[PDB]
């Protein structure tokens, strides 16, 4: 029942196909568009449309979509694509025609696909499509599917209020699954969970079949800190769909949030034996073991799994829980084994080892670990940055400067390295001009990051200027409040003269981080007391 | 108004690129496409082949008549070069070769890979030159066979007066001018028997084939009415039909034709016509069944193809190529001055049949 | 960039149109393009070829010893399929089948009038599928046997101990698990000879090959150090070198390896490894002399294709392709005339191999 | 008395039918000329001291010296092994059908007991003398450490042989670039002695065995 090629139809196509693998896509476009224009067959037109959309050129893509819709119009997806392309081209009435083509078919009549396609479109094309949709709704206001599509487009625009009003107006939206899903999404985007949860449970009871409604209800409960209700609902879901690994994984997460460690680890072991989502299960198991009695079992679930991208956070949790348990040597041995398993993962394993050992205050063990990781692979900039941080914790300031300089040489674009080097030079150099140049490069690379602003303020203080340092440190603090930035601001105020505000801000940030020691050292050295 | 199978073409392009990527040798697209076309032709109809440009030039004129060959003919089947018929009066025929045997190795190389064209090209060689073949017969084990290659004379048809009442006319190969030799042989036989014979036996067995024109001529020489053979094919020019001529030096003598199963094409055409018009009767075994016609097809370039344009048809609805012509009586060959009749069992059976039917006819 | 060769494509299109127009039987473009792919793959080299679905499944079964069947080795006999030997640990073995049993019906349908291939296919099928066999045992009353088609692994290695201190070992066809098996075999043989084994004879005669990885594994199972074989080809991933892991259960046993004209790529690899490394001896005729590692590249149609991805080289750096290894002893099959079940007396080359092994053992002194 | 032959490359052949006077000098000459034949070094020799009844003791002792360097050759009369010998330690295997006796017997006994050679034939005739080892020879005779009963071997010609990779059309040329070996006509040019009697073939195979392995 297949068709039959012609002499030249099989010629051009072949070239196009061959060109499609020599990156000479233009020839493919020419051949496919010509053969779709003349042959009219569905498959050729569809291939032409896909190629045209891939390359980007749209006018010929618009023509190809029109032809494909004309070829086998029963394929409603082609009709939808042609309508979207027409909306992009601004027909605005033939787009409506193709809408009534795809719409009104009464077979899986779907506008979620249209919303997903429009998600990537530009706001102007989206606005044109929404105007066409409004005209259609005025023509076709009876069904709630039209309202659902219009509300989807409105949400894509960024104005959910009118969409939510439209959803509330019609009861069929409540009776239909998709419109109530949409109203839940709008309420979530409206920052009103108190209204989302009740309507969510109303949807659950009205349509218990749909698991998404209740899953989102539990998610909103978690966001609302109603952890017990979310845990119970997720247990009910696992009862409804025990085959679902993700549902039981979320149940384990919510149970962890509900400090019910026993059931949390039980669900994590259910995931492990189901051999799905096991790496996140292992991360959760390590967290639980940190918050639960035993840890050897957690090491066991960590070990029984193979390499995994999401296992790397799990491996970090394993290292941290081992450090908490006190057997640092076992963590080092496991990390060495993992490094032997894969060198690409070995670099990250060395990084995590150094960072975790630094966190537990073991600066020298972290330093030797990062030195190892650099001796297997000194090219990595992350390893050098970690060694620089460890040196700063160890006052090996020359090593920190060397590592930061090498990282900057590798990746000058990275603003964090420039900021670190500038701060180090400013703190450990009599002339701050080069430090100021480095900090300015970091600023022009990243002028908004709180650390960049903090370093700019510190270098300004060392330079001697006062107002710029004040403003930049205030910017850093409002971006993110930190005790070190507070100490820098206090130094700036010491330069300014208004010591009262320095004392007040120091008190505030010591309340923020009483355990901070750099802030207390600054207060002691300037105001003469540990606290002001 | 039907789906165009673009998927197959896309698959072919992907395969081409993947092959150009993965092969060990740096191989240009030219060789890839050439091999593609070669196999496209070969795997479809075994006889068909891609007559290349220099191959076409060679086919335009014979390179030299010096080289002869082993005389035998082959037809591709299951990828093995099998011997359809060892032409009579040839070392291969004289040597221990039986039609229906398979050639495995020729000149020290296997044949399961190439096509019958290459095997035939290898077979021919310098005159008076030895050669070796490894032939597996009827499932037996391979055994070396040494043969001498030399230019061969066929002599076409021989007529022997097997008995005073009967003449045994033998056709070796359907060369050109075979019909006139048959006609003059029949005239000589009439002269010997004073212008009346009691029947004829045409032992057109162990005969590969030849030019269709000679076959039509002889079938006319024995016949007067009806279509001798018609051809069918897709191309418009395919349809080629022949007929019968009132002239017949046969004198309406009864005929019995033998088909040992080592006969192909032209011989099959003649036998099928002679039974379809009920002019005669058959007594050998089932034929080899090859009636495909090959015609050279020029292309856009100087090159040309050799696709099987049309397959033959006997005057009835029967098709030679599909099933091969069958005899109304089956008599397995065997052995039982001396006359050739006493030697070959089928000939004795045929002569006895003519003797028995002579009285039935009366005069 | 490189020009898209257009003259050749135009010629191909013209030829396809002509063939569709002129061929006697109607032909669909799918068939023509499949034939074209088969043709190019086949004609590039003697070995590479497009693999269909049945062919691909057959190759997968051949390389991987696992297959679905009754675990019965059979032979043709006067129109009745004769059970040459019921493989151990098989549905037939637990069904009581014995050597000499004559299969006459497959679920009732007679074996008469059915070819060996037809009988093999009929007795084979999906795993877990019940099947009944009526089998005539030495001309006795036929009796039905109830079986279920079950997954089975065909043993690719055969063992024997011809003489105390001298053993025999065969690898009929390399397979994915072949390596593992031979390892166990060695241990078994050692356990057979309570630890001390003087000589060993490896049989590679008439081994058409197998997967390269298992060949390298078998090579390493005896050789200790060095590199067994490295491959070289145009593609980047073709360049790949294996190495002999120090572990080996061979116990440095003096080894003599046979090679016949029927020994192929994997067998030639093992032979070249054990020769260019002075660890064994090669006696026999020449080998098939094929060097080519081929890859079964998957296709979206489930009908993959096999292509010659690279050549290989013996440790010395010699490319054995098109030349064939040359055994040291150079012994051709012959018959000995003199003026229990021991294959040495039945076979010649095995006899001289065992003689060489015992001579070496004696020359080792005491 | 003597006869030399290069049975196969790196494996010459010697035979002492009788141990006549001056045989030592003649075997020295044969050793030198075959050393020239095979370019200064042989992988092994097959001294065919079988069907040898006896000879003059001076002949036998000089012959043994021709291959041995150290020790006492034969004693009842204490004949020494002169270090001078052109053999150069070519792996030697001596063949004893059983007819070997007296001069041949003592030469074989010396080349065996000194561990300078190996005995591969059958039990000797058994014909006082003492090998370099304390063991006597006349009383019991010498038992070869490996025995190969006299036998005749015939090789059959298969109608066809496996079509080598060189035969297939379009076979890839070897990486080394050496010419591929085709399967042309396969007929034996001659019946070299190694194929005639089982013992010679066994001896050559064993000699090749000691050459491939044991060299490391």
């Amino acid at each position: 029942k297949y068709g039959s090629f012609s002499e030249d139809s099989l010629y051009s196509l072949l070239v196009a196909e061959l060109a499609g693998q020599r990156n000479r896509f233009d020839i493919a476009l020419s051949n496919y568009v010509v053969q779709a224009q003349k042959t009219r067959d569905p498959g050729v037109s569809e291939r032409a449309f896909r190629i045209a959309e891939y390359l980007g050129a749209d006018q010929e893509a618009l023509d190809t979509s029109l032809l494909w819709a004309r070829s086998a119009p029963d394929n409603l997806d082609a009709q939808r694509a042609a309508a979207i392309q027409l909306a992009r081209a601004g027909r605005y009435e033939e787009s409506m025609v193709y809408m009534e083509k795809v719409l009104n078919g009464q077979g899986d009549t779907h506008f979620d696909f249209l919303a997903l396609s429009a998600a990537e479109t530009d706001p102007d094309t989206r606005a044109g499509l929404l105007q066409s949709f409004d005209h259609l709704l005025k023509k076709y206001p009876n069904n709630g599917q039209l309202l659902f599509g219009k509300a989807l487009l409105l949400q894509q625009d960024g104005r959910p209020d009118e969409a939510l009003t439209l959803l509330e107006d019609n009861s069929a939206s409540r009776h239909e699954v998709a419109p109530l899903l949409l109203r839940s999404r709008l309420l979530q985007s409206m920052k009103r969970s108190d209204e989302a949860l009740p309507l969510l449970k109303a949807g659950i009871k009205e349509h218990p079949d749909d698991k998404r409604v209740r899953l989102a209800y539990a998610r909103l409960l978690v966001e609302q800190n109603r952890l017990d209700d979310a845990k119970a609902e997720f247990a009910g879901l696992v009862q409804q769909f025990p085959d679902d690994d993700d549902l039981r994984f979320s149940l384990a997460l919510v149970c962890l949030e509900a400090q019910a460690w026993d059931e949390a680890r039980i669900y994590l072991e259910e995931l492990v034996e189901r051999d799905s989502h096991v790496d996140a299960a292992h991360f959760n198991l390590g967290r639980l073991a940190e918050e639960q009695k035993d840890t050897a079992r957690a090491l066991d679930e960590y070990a029984q799994v193979g390499p995994g991208n999401d296992f790397l956070p799990a491996q970090l949790r394993q290292t941290d829980v081992l450090l908490k348990a006190g057997r640092v040597d076992e963590a080092a041995q496991r990390l060495d084994k993992a490094r032997s398993e894969q060198p690409d993962y070995a670099i990250q394993l060395y990084l995590i080892e150094a960072e975790a050992l630094s966190n537990n205050d073991q600066q020298e063990k972290a330093w030797q670990a990062i030195q190892e990781g650099l001796k297997q692979y000194p090219e990595d900039l992350n390893l050098l940055y970690t060694r620089s941080m460890l040196a700063e914790k160890r006052n090996d300031l020359a090593q920190m400067e060397k590592d930061l300089r090498f990282v900057i040489a590798r990746e000058p674009d990275n603003a964090m390295a420039l900021n670190a080097l500038g701060y180090t030079l400013a703190d450990r150099t009599t002339r701050y001009g080069e430090a100021r140049e480095l900090i300015l490069k970091a600023h022009k690379l990243n002028p908004d990051d709180p650390a960049i602003l903090d370093s700019m303020g510190w270098i300004n203080y060392r330079q001697g200027k006062l107002a710029d340092a004040e403003r930049y440190l205030r910017q850093a603090l409002q971006r993110y409040p930190d005790h070190e930035v507070a100490a820098h601001l206090g130094e700036v105020l010491w330069a300014q003269g208004r010591q009262g505000d320095a004392r007040a801000i120091w008190r505030e940030y010591l309340d923020k981080q009483p355990d901070s020691d750099v802030l207390r050292r600054t207060i002691k050295r300037l105001t003469g007391a540990e606290t002001p | 108004s039907a789906p165009l199978p673009l998927d197959e073409l896309r698959t072919f392009a992907e395969v081409l690129d993947r092959v150009k990527a993965a092969y060990v040798e740096p191989v240009d697209d030219k060789t890839l496409l050439e091999n593609a076309i070669k196999g496209m032709l070969s795997n479809l109809d075994p006889h068909s082949a891609y007559l290349g440009p220099e191959d076409f030039a060679e086919l335009q004129e014979s390179t030299s008549g010096e080289f002869g060959g082993l005389g035998i003919e082959v037809g591709s089947e299951d990828g093995f070069i099998k011997v359809v018929s060892p032409i009579d009066d040839t070392p291969a025929a004289r040597a221990g070769i039986q039609p229906g045997d398979l050639i495995v190795q020729i000149d020290g190389k296997p044949t399961k890979g190439q096509s019958m064209t290459e095997a035939v090209d290898s077979m021919r060689g310098k005159a008076g030159s030895p050669i070796t073949l490894t032939i597996v017969r009827d499932g037996g084990r391979p055994f070396d066979v040494e043969l001498k290659r030399a230019i061969i004379k066929v002599k076409s048809v021989k007529s022997q007066v097997l008995e005073p009442g009967y003449a045994y006319l033998r056709i070796t190969q359907f060369q050109v001018n075979t019909g006139e030799e048959v006609v003059k042989a029949l005239n000589q036989l009439r002269k010997d028997n004073k212008g009346r014979l009691k029947g004829l036996v045409l032992d057109l067995r162990n005969n590969p084939g030849g030019v269709l024109q000679s076959a039509v001529e002889v079938a006319d020489a024995f016949l007067t009415k009806g279509l001798i053979v018609y051809t069918k094919g897709r191309i418009a020019n395919s349809e080629l039909r022949f007929s019968a001529d009132p002239a017949d030096p046969s004198d309406k003598v009864p005929l019995v034709v033998l088909i040992n199963g080592g006969s192909a094409a032209a011989a099959e055409i003649v036998a099928g016509a002679l039974q379809d018009q009920k002019r005669a009767i058959l007594m050998g075994t089932d034929s080899f069944g090859k009636g495909s016609v090959q015609t050279v097809l020029p292309l856009n370039n100087d090159r040309a193809l050799k696709l099987t344009t049309a397959l033959y048809y006997t005057p009835n609805g029967r098709s030679i190529q599909a099933q091969g012509i069958v005899p109304d009586i089956e008599v397995g060959r065997a052995k039982v001055s001396e006359r050739p009749q006493d030697s070959d069992y089928q000939l004795s059976q045929a002569l006895s049949l003519l003797k028995g039917l002579s009285v039935t006819r009366g005069n």
